[PDB]
């Protein structure tokens, strides 16, 4: 519903969203390459 | 709270005599021990039909699990 | 001869003692060696750990530079597309609504646009209107 | 060696003055 | 109704997490020498190491709100 | 000279919006000391502490006001 | 009512306030009640003459207090295992067990240790007998006496200075120029020549034989003939033992450099020949100024001739300015004083002066503590009455397109780019502090971000440390700086390279993380002081504060609430920030030299790169001895510093009572608590004089920075000197 | 007691004088504003400081101010 | 409470003035001033 879309679309939602988004990566990527103090 | 303060100042002028301690002027707590021991005897003849105490922190004996103590007296 | 109160890891009685021990970050169990190894490369001090050289000199630019290089691609990426939108947001007769209830289509599409900001703010700065004049600004009394 | 007591009488009695000149100085001051 | 809804969803997460992320079971077994845990840490940044030995073989984080004490009153 | 529909700048030098953009809503006959109106974008501080807004409108003479449109 | 004389309007006050501004604004002599420009001046000067005699006496009491209870004359037999003594301990209040751990240092009494390392200073500058510190103290006594019946003399109408001659600026540097500084400089030299230096190589000279005692052999005829070298030669060399004739040299002026062997200070003749330099310039300098002979410059043509296209007016007008304001002066003086106050410190505590000052670790710490902390007070100060004077004296039409004027033009563009640089550098560096904390809390203490402090080491390299292996300048043998023959390499070189001093310490990855905390603290609290002063004229939020004064509580509720607007309101928050940065830089000193005296390097560079390491093993660690001076069991000499410790824990938190509760509260339950004293019988016989109200929102900040200033100093303290005393002395 | 100052740009909106809850101002003709009166405070001897004038007035910045001076019983607000 | 300085009495006689007599001398005087409402 319009609606629906509007509130999903509300600052803390997408701030939220984007946070979570970009946690996800960092704990992927060190997942997979942990302990990077510098580029070898 | 001064009570506190000066048995600070009495303790740091090497004066442990003059403070508000067991081994010194005592404020002894004389209603709460004494409602203590009644609680205490409550199981002989205030409350006849239990066989010890509501909780072993008024008194009588102490009470531990395995190596531990599970609860003893509160003086 | 620069850093003789510093030394290789490779060569560091402490850090060689040490790195034995080294815990397992992760549930590969490889990850404690795989770290022994990759710090074995950069200079450690007395106490076992390594230490990063940041006076400009290229052969330690991964201590420094690089990262450096790769945050600034990156905020600078965050501060264009912000800035864009904003700006295009402004003159929708009601900026603080979208403001609260973001424009996500044109949220994502500006999104997708920031790779290309050093070129887009070099260009803003030589066309002029990246920076306001001081008389068109508030100022606050003096 | 240590003070004598007159040394010290005599310390005080000087310090009189500058308490004397003090007075002076803070009731011309408050005028 | 809602903030009841909320407590819901709050005791049933406890009883999940101690359902399947828990030593209860080897708990009630030897309850004076296992500690009681219920949560788990994923390792990932080395936060494996709060995944202490909580006895019987058992990593995690020991658990302090007595729901172990609790169920097994609660047969 | 300033009329309806216009685009001024401020020079009160002590106004919330010196040096900002307002717009005349209207001007009234002479006796007035501040005849000019102009409202603004932005709000000011007026207000009780925790207020929603403030006031977005004031009265100007024609000599603090510069012709921008 | 009388009190306050100075102004009507609080004198007609019917509450208790009346009491507290009169008190506040006693020595604001400008606003008081029909003041002219030559009372306040000559009041003011006065009010100068009365502060040097109080210093004058001060210094006379620690002399006196000092030879009458203390043991000088048996300190000096043996300053490296017998602690000074400040005063005598008369209280009734103590016990047994007080008596018996302050009788110390071999007394016969309870007596105080002192710690403001004055028997030291007293012995290197020759003074060695209980009588010489009397007659010192008896002299100074006089001083005092001449000094404040001077504040009398030029307070009377024969003697009142004259407005013009308060004005006049050439005069006044020239005089305190070449007088004050140049010639008390070489008296001073005089002094260490003719009796320092030949107390410290054994030879008794006093009054009484000064007269027939030449400082050197050959006396005049080398200075006189150009002949300086015969001054400089025969030295001390390195077995010369302090206060004796074994290993003493003849000169009275070199340029040895680094450190006695045996007292780790600098040479006598060393100090001799750079008071006496100082004050040759310092005399060449005091004659630069036109006062009476036509020659000379004019400060005002120098000011006006210093324009420049880009600042528009430069320097212009700037004369009046400075010379019309009183505060731009005690600004620019403060300033001036807390720069050399922080240097007196850095410089001190690196290349001590006094003999046997460097063994003594706890009078080292607290004398950095201490000048440390008064250049910081003072340094505020100097904000504080730059602010009063923008909101007071400053006159923007002939200062117009000025260096001054401009300050505010660009104002906005100053606080900007201040605050992106305190917000840069405390993000990231709060940043790698906690990085660093999480990992080693993790059990990888080798994933820590770890800077090498590179630009300070190579400072260090270049002023002759060869222990970082840069091989620049003076640290090259091969360079020209270091090949041009100074008498002072050799031994310098020498001094630096040792490990036994504080010349130049060894740095790593905590310091780097610790000087750029410092620099966060000290841009930040120059932010909050600078916006103050800055919008101290007046800004958005009140266009017209220079209206309300300098010090004025709020605008009310309104325009969205107008709590700490004023410019005094920007001193109080930078107040905090002051005590901050002034707590983090002595925790580093502190914790560094610990290590550095125990030897135990190895504690502070392996746990000063995360948070949790400062908080156990500097902090929970050396306060094991701290919080045991009472016990139980006993009491032991530390009693006093415990007791002070936990009166500082005590007035800090106090101090927060005044803090965060504010006025309309107070007020209520005081009018509760009047309305009791006038409803309870036998006690309506008694009345207040003044009606009882709450202290003001000003005075009520006041109030809670005081406590809370206190509190914090005090805790430092005591902490500070109880865990250097338990380590060390 | 306080000063209360009105200045020129009053419009008549007589929100500060209902604001004022001692009775301090008033509204007297003028003819420098579309509604002929302006504010006045011919009691400024009553007057405590509670800046609601200065909070009910709506134009730029206020046309009225006030400032405080010497305390008495009146402005202190003492009831005892 | 005894001393082995020269004078040790004077701290007997001096410290109570200085506890007791002139602060609550000066108090005393400073209390009545404030209060002096002959003029103003
Ligand atoms: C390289 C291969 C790989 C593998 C084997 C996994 C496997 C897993 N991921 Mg994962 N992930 C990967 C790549 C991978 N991911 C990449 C490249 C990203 C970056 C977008 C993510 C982002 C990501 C997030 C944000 C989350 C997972 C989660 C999970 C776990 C739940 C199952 C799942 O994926 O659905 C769930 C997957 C998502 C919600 C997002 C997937 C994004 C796709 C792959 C793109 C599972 C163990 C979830 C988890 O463990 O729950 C706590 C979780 O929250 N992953
Ligand atoms: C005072 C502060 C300071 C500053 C600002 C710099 C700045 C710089 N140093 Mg440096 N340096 C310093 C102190 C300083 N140094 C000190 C104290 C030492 C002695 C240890 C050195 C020793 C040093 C060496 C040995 C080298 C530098 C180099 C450089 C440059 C690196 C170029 C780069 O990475 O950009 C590249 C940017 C992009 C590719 C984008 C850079 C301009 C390097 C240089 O000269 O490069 C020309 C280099 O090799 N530095
Ligand atoms: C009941 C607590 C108590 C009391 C009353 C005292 C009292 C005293 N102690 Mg003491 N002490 C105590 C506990 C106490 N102690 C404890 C627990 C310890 C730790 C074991 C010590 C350790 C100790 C040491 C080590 C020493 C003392 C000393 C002294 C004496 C200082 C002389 C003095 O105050 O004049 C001077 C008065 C002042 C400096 C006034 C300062 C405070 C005021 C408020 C500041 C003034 C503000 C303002 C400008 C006032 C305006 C004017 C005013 C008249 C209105 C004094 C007799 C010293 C001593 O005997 O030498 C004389 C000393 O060396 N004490
Ligand atoms: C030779 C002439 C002469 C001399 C000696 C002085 C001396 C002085 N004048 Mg001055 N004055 C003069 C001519 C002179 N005046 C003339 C001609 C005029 C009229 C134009 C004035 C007008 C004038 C005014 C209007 C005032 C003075 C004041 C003062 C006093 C300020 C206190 C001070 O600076 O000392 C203390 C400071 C020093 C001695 C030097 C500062 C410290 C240096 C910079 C660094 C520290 C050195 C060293 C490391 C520290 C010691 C360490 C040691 C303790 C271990 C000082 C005694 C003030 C006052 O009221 O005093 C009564 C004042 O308000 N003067
Ligand atoms: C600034 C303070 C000061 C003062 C008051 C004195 C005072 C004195 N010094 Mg002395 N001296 C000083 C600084 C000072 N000195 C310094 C900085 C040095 C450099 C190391 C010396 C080096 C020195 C030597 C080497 C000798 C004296 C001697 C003397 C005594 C007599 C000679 C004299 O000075 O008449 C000066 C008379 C003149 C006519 C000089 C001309 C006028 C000038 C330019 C002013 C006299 C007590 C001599 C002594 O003990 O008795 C003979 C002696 O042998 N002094
Ligand atoms: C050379 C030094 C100097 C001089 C001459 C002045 C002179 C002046 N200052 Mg200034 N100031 C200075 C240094 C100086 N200041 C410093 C270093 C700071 C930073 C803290 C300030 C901060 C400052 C502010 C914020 C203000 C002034 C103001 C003033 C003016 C009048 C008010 C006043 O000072 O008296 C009145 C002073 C007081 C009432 C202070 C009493 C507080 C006492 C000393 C605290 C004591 C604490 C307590 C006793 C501790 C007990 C310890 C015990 C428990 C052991 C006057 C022109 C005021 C102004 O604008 O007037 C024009 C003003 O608002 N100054
Ligand atoms: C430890 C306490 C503390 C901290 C962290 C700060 C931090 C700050 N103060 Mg402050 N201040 C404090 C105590 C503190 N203050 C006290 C006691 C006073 C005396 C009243 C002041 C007085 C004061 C003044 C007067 C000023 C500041 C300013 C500043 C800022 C300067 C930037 C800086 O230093 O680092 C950068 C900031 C930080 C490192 C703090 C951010 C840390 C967090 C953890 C970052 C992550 C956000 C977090 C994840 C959000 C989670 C939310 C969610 C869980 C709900 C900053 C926000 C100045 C300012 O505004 O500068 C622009 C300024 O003008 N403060
Ligand atoms: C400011 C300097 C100063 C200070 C802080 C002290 C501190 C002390 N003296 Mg002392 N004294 C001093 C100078 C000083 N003395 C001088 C110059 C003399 C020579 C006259 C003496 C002679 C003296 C004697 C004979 C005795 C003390 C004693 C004491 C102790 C008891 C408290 C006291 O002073 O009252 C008693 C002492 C006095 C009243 C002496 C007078 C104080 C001097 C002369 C005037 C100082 C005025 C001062 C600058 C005012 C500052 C104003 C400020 C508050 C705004 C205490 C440790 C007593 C002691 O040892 O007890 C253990 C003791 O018996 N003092
Ligand atoms: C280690 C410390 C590094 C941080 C310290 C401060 C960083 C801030 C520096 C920003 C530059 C400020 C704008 C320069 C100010 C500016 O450009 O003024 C213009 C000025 C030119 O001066 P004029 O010749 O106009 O006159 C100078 C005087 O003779 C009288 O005006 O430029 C300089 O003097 C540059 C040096 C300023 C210092
Ligand atoms: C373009 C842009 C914007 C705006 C950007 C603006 C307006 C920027 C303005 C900048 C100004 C006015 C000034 C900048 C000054 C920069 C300085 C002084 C840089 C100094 C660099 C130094 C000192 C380098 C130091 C060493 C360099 C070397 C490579 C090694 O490491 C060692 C080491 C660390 C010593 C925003 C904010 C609007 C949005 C962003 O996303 C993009
Ligand atoms: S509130 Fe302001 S504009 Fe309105 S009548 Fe009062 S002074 Fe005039
Ligand atoms: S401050 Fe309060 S009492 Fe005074 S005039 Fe304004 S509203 Fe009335």
């Amino acid at each position: 519903m319009d609606g629906l879309k509007s509130f999903l679309s509300t600052a803390p939602v997408m701030i939220m969203a984007l946070l979570t988004f970009t946690a996800g990566i960092l704990i992927e990527f060190n997942r997979f390459y942990p302990d990077l103090l510098f580029h070898p | 709270f001064g009570l506190y303060i000066h048995n600070d100042t009495m303790r740091a002028l090497g004066r442990p005599q003059d403070m508000f301690s067991d081994t010194a002027i005592q404020l002894q707590p004389i209603f709460a021990q004494w409602v203590q021991h009644l609680h205490t005897l409550a199981p002989g003849a205030t409350a006849p039909n239990a066989l010890a105490t509501a909780s072993y922190a008024f008194g009588g004996e102490t009470i531990a699990v395995a190596g531990k103590v599970a609860m003893m007296p509160i003086t | 001869d620069d850093f003789a109160n510093l030394t290789p890891c490779s060569e560091n009685p402490a850090y060689l003692a040490k790195s034995k021990n080294f815990l397992n970050t992760t549930n590969d169990p490889n990850s404690g060696k795989i770290r022994a190894e990759r710090y074995a490369s950069a200079l450690c001090g007395p106490e076992g750990y390594p230490h990063l050289i940041v006076d400009g000199r290229f052969t330690h630019a991964g201590d420094f530079l690089i990262p450096s290089i790769l945050f600034l691609y990156i905020a600078g990426w965050i501060g264009w597309v912000g800035r864009s939108y904003l700006i295009e947001i402004r003159e929708s007769k009601n900026p603080e609504m979208q403001e609260v209830v973001i424009n996500v289509p044109l949220a994502i599409k500006k999104m997708l646009g920031g790779f290309l900001w050093p070129l887009a703010a070099v260009g803003e700065y030589t066309s002029g209107k990246l920076v306001m004049k001081d008389s068109e600004i508030p100022t606050s009394p003096r | 060696m240590a003070l004598s007591d007159t040394q010290i009488l005599a310390a005080l009695v000087v310090a009189l003055l500058p308490a004397f000149l003090a007075f002076r100085l803070s009731t011309e001051l408050y005028k | 109704f809602g903030h009841l809804a909320v407590v819901f969803v709050w005791l049933s997460g406890m009883y999940f997490h101690g359902a399947k992320f828990s030593n209860y079971e080897g708990w009630l077994a030897d309850p004076t020498h296992i500690k009681p845990s219920a949560q788990v840490v994923w390792p990932i940044v080395g936060q494996g190491i709060l995944n202490g030995d909580v006895g019987g073989g058992f990593h995690g984080i020991q658990i302090t709100s007595g729901l172990f004490y609790l169920w097994r009153a609660s047969g | 000279a300033l009329n309806r529909g216009d685009k001024v700048r401020i020079k009160r030098t002590e106004s919330y919006w010196y040096g900002d953009v307002g717009t005349v809503a209207s001007v009234e006959k002479s006796g007035i000391l501040y005849p000019v109106i102009v409202r603004f974008d932005r709000v000011n501080y007026n207000g009780f502490s925790g207020s929603a807004s403030g006031v977005n409108t004031n009265n100007f003479a024609e000599n603090e006001l510069e012709l921008v449109q | 009512t009388k009190f306050p004389k100075f102004s009507q309007d609080l004198a007609q006050d019917p509450t208790t306030r009346r009491i507290w501004y009169g008190i506040a604004t006693a020595h604001d002599f400008e606003t008081h009640d029909g003041m002219t420009e030559e009372n306040l001046y000559q009041k003011i000067f006065a009010s100068h003459f009365g502060h040097i005699a109080i210093i004058f006496l001060w210094t006379s009491g620690t002399l006196f207090h000092v030879a009458w209870q203390g043991n000088f004359e048996q300190w000096i037999k043996d300053p490296l295992n017998i602690r000074p003594i400040a005063h005598a301990i008369w209280d009734p209040h103590f016990g047994e067990g007080a008596v018996n751990a302050f009788t110390q240092a071999g007394a016969s009494n309870p007596v105080n240790i002192a710690y403001s390392g004055v028997y030291h200073w007293f012995y290197t500058i020759g003074m060695t007998t209980n009588q010489e510190l009397y007659s010192g103290a008896v002299f100074l006594l006089v001083l005092a006496s001449l000094f404040l019946f001077a504040g009398w003399l030029h307070l009377q109408p024969k003697f009142r200075p004259s407005l013009a001659w308060f004005k006049n600026a050439e005069s006044r540097l020239n005089h305190h120029l070449a007088g004050l500084f140049g010639v008390s400089s070489l008296a001073w030299a005089g002094h260490l020549v003719h009796v320092a230096i030949p107390e410290a190589r054994g030879q008794h000279v006093g009054w009484d034989n000064f007269l027939s005692t030449p400082p050197h052999p050959a006396g005049l005829m080398p200075f006189f003939t150009g002949n300086w070298g015969v001054y400089a030669a025969d030295p001390d060399t390195a077995g010369h033992i302090f206060g004796t004739s074994e290993g003493a040299g003849t000169a009275i002026l070199t340029f040895l450099g680094g450190f006695h062997p045996q007292t780790e200070s600098l040479w006598l003749t060393d100090i001799a020949h750079h008071h006496l330099a100082i004050a040759v310039i310092f005399i060449i300098a005091g004659h630069m100024y036109r006062t009476n002979w036509g020659i000379g410059h004019s400060i005002k043509e120098i000011l006006n001739a210093h324009k420049g296209p880009l600042t528009g007016a430069g320097h212009t007008n700037l004369y009046d300015t400075i010379n019309n304001s009183l505060h731009f002066q005690l600004g620019l003086a403060l300033a001036s004083l807390g720069v050399i106050t922080s240097l007196v410190a850095q410089h001190m505590y690196s290349l001590p002066s006094y003999a046997f000052i460097a063994q003594d670790h706890t009078t080292q710490a607290a004398l950095y503590t201490h000048h440390q902390y008064i250049a910081g007070f003072l340094m505020v100060g100097a904000f504080a009455h730059g602010a009063i004077f923008f909101v007071r004296d400053y006159d923007p039409v002939a200062n117009k397109d000025n260096v001054l004027a401009r300050m505010l033009e660009h104002k906005e563009a100053l606080i900007s780019h201040l605050s992106w640089v305190s917000l840069f550098l405390g993000f990231h560096t709060l940043g790698l502090y906690v990085h660093n904390d999480v990992v080693v809390a993790f059990g990888t203490p080798e994933k820590q971000i770890l800077i090498e402090p590179v630009f300070a080491q190579w400072i260090q390299a270049t002023s002759g440390k060869a222990l970082y292996g840069f091989d620049v300048l003076l640290s090259n043998p091969d360079s020209i700086a270091s090949t041009t023959g100074a008498a002072w390499l050799p031994g310098w070189l020498d001094a630096i390279n040792s490990g036994t001093n504080s010349l130049f310490l060894t740095i790593g990855p905590g310091d780097f993380l610790v000087h750029h905390a410092i620099a966060l603290g000290l841009h930040t609290t120059a932010l909050i002081l600078i916006k103050g002063a800055l919008d101290a004229r007046g800004s958005k939020l009140m266009p017209d504060k220079k209206d309300f004064g300098y010090s004025f509580p709020c605008d009310g509720p309104g325009r969205g609430g107008t709590c700490d607007i004023s410019a005094w309101d920007a001193f109080y928050l930078a107040m905090f920030w002051m005590l901050n940065t002034l707590g983090w830089l002595t925790f580093y000193w502190h914790w560094k030299h610990l290590g550095v005296w125990s030897g135990n390097v190895a504690q502070f560079n392996e746990n000063s790169t995360y948070l949790m390491g400062w908080f156990r093993d500097y902090l929970w660690a050396n306060s094991a001895q701290l919080i045991n001076g009472y016990n139980p069991y006993g009491v032991n000499n530390l009693s006093v510093w415990a007791w002070m410790f936990l009166f500082g824990h005590l007035v800090w938190a106090t101090g927060f009572m005044f803090l965060i509760s504010w006025r309309g509260y107070w007020q209520e339950l005081i009018e509760t608590i009047v309305w009791a004293h006038e409803r309870t019988p036998l006690a309506n016989l008694v009345r207040w004089k003044d009606k009882p109200v709450a202290l003001s929102i000003v005075q009520a900040r006041l109030v809670g920075l005081a406590h809370f200033t206190v509190g914090y100093v005090l805790t430092y303290a005591a902490f500070l000197i109880a865990s250097t005393a338990g380590k060390f002395g | 007691s306080h000063s209360v100052k009105i200045y020129d740009t009053c419009i008549g909106c007589t929100q500060c004088v209902r604001a004022c809850p001692l009775d301090v101002l008033e509204m007297v003709p003028w003819d420098g504003c579309k509604a002929a009166q302006i504010a006045s405070s011919p009691r400024t001897e009553d007057c405590v400081g509670c800046k609601r004038c200065e909070t009910a007035c709506p134009t730029d910045f206020l046309s009225i101010r006030v400032y405080l001076g010497a305390e008495t019983t009146r402005s202190m607000g003492l009831a005892y | 409470m005894d001393g082995s300085y020269a004078a040790s009495y004077l701290p007997w006689i001096l410290i109570p003035m200085v506890g007791w007599l002139f602060p609550a001398v000066t108090m005393g005087l400073l209390f009545i001033h404030i209060e002096s409402e002959g003029e103003g």
